[PDB]
């Protein structure tokens, strides 16, 4: 079938916000990342760290050379700064709507840059962290970014669900929308 | 098995 | 907080053709969205890829050791990684979930839209077919493409347009993790 296979170890530094990132990416899903402050390697899925291993010390002494290199490169290009370039947001489930059967909404966030991004669940305009959770960013070919973000629900006719997205690329604060019958 | 590692090269 | 970003990226890639017969490792080096620098396994020294890139390509390639590191990056390092995670990643087969229903938004006149929803298969590829009582059906098909779900999972949605009356229609479904085609058949 596919006859061509990419793992890409992926990293960044972003300055001034002193965050960095480290991962292995397999046809574009993450196998794993480094939690920098927790110097912990993140499997993406758990069975993955049943089935193989990473020493994490490596992959933060990478981030630290790549700091290093960022701040020469910075004075290289006579402190020019990275464009904003603003995210595209789609909402949708996992599977198919129905009532009272868990569901999972995804919050798709795709090609834009820097690697920094405030996301929050609305449920009915009110903030929802329950069982809320996140990827890293993920890398794309254009060398852009990608990231998910996951709510748990139950889906009934009487709520409604907003992702809201801020990026310093958008002018407003960007909010996708989901109903029962999206 | 081990993961290994690929060195971002300082400059 | 508007202050002025500055981002470095570093991708270390390992392509893969048959396997492991056929292997080419990048180093790449990344300013914002601009590569600068890169070693290409098939080149077998650095180059740069912009003008930002002179310096670490000369600077890299003048250690012997630094180059010889790269150039064994085919075997030691891509071919090596590829058999730590072969059997969950080249050889995940995750079966697709079809599901056939007609959409609860209905937009259109005489047409209703009918929907074979595809969830949870893995890996990407995929073809989704509509039938209409063993016609392939190429008109009023909309999809929404391959779907990333983020978590080594996909899913795609196609739609049909379908003339509502009693008649029967099949989703068909191929996919890597079968050894047949998947249909699942929908009578009004
Ligand atoms: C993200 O936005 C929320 C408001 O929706 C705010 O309370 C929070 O402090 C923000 N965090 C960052 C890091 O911008
Ligand atoms: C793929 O690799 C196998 C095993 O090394 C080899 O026998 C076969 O000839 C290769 N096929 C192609 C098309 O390269």
């Amino acid at each position: 079938i596919k006859e061509e296979h990419v793992i890409i170890q992926a990293e960044f530094y972003l300055n001034p916000d002193q965050s960095g990132e480290f991962m292995f990416d397999f046809d574009g899903d993450e196998i794993f990342h480094v939690d920098m402050a927790k110097k912990e390697t993140v499997w993406r899925l758990e069975e993955f760290g049943r089935f193989a291993s990473f020493e994490a010390q490596g992959a933060l002494a990478n981030i630290a050379v790549d700091k290093a290199n960022l701040e020469i490169m910075t004075k290289r290009s006579n402190y020019t700064p990275i464009t904003n370039v603003p995210p595209e947001v789609t909402v949708l489930t996992n599977s198919p709507v129905e009532l009272r059967e868990p569901n999972v909404l995804i919050c798709f966030i795709d090609k834009f840059t820097p690697p920094v991004v405030n996301v929050t669940w609305l449920r009915n305009g009110k903030p929802v962290t329950t069982g809320v959770s996140e990827t890293v960013f993920l890398p794309r070919e254009d060398h852009l970014f990608r990231k998910f973000h996951y709510l748990p629900f139950l889906p009934s006719t009487e709520d409604v669900y907003d992702c809201r997205v801020e990026h310093w690329g958008l002018d407003e604060p960007l909010l996708k929308h989901w109903e029962f019958d999206t | 098995d081990r993961y290994r590692l690929n060195y971002s090269l300082p400059t | 907080d508007t202050r002025p970003r500055f981002l470095e990226q570093v991708k270390h890639e390992c392509h893969f053709f048959n396997g492991t017969e056929r292997v080419r490792f990048l180093d790449r080096y990344f300013y914002h969205q601009e590569e600068y620098v890169r070693f290409d396994s098939d080149v077998g020294e650095y180059r740069a890829v912009t003008e930002l890139g002179r310096p670490d390509a000369e600077y890299w390639n003048s250690q012997k050791d630094l180059l010889e590191q790269k150039r064994a990056a085919v075997d030691t390092y891509c071919r090596h990684n590829y058999g730590v995670g072969e059997s969950f990643t080249v050889q995940r087969r995750v079966y697709p979930e079809v599901t056939v229903y007609p959409a609860k938004t209905q937009p259109l006149q005489h047409h209703n839209l009918l929907v074979c929803s595809v969830n949870g298969f893995y890996p990407g590829s995929i073809e989704v077919r509509w039938f209409r009582n063993g016609q392939e059906e190429k008109t009023g098909v909309v999809s929404t493409g391959l779907i990333q779900n983020g978590d080594w999972t996909f899913q795609t949605l196609v739609m049909l347009e379908t003339v509502p009356r009693s008649e029967v229609y099949t989703c068909q479904v191929e996919h890597p993790s079968l050894t047949s085609p998947l249909t699942v058949e929908w009578r009004a």
